[PDB]
């Protein structure tokens, strides 16, 4: 059996069994958004998305 | 209407919001390929190679 595996940036959709822990911002934190992961502060967001 | 689509290299103009307000297809013109080389929709008077 042969596992093929695209790995795009934005949609995901499939993300292995992981705790879905509470949102914590204004504080440097290393999050882990569907892979998208960095170390950073949360902020609130104007943009019109 | 019915049109075919190509492969081209396009020049994108995102505003303030995220949209596209303007675009530029290089291989249209010489202007539109020297707006693509200095990648600004503004180009000065003179010589681009
Ligand atoms: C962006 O959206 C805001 C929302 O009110 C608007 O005032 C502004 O004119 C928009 N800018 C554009 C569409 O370039």
């Amino acid at each position: 059996v042969v596992l093929s595996f695209e790995l795009l940036h934005a949609p995901a959709t499939v993300c292995g069994p992981k705790k879905s822990t509470n949102l914590v911002k204004n504080k440097c934190v290393n999050f882990n958004f569907n892979g998208l992961t960095g170390t950073g502060v949360l902020t609130e967001s104007n943009k019109k998305f | 209407y019915v049109g075919y689509l190509q492969p081209r290299t396009f020049l994108l103009k995102y505003n303030e919001n995220g949209t596209i307000t303007d675009a530029v297809d290089c291989a249209l013109d010489p202007l539109s390929e020297t707006k693509c080389t200095l990648k600004s929709f503004t180009v000065e008077k003179g010589i681009y190679q």
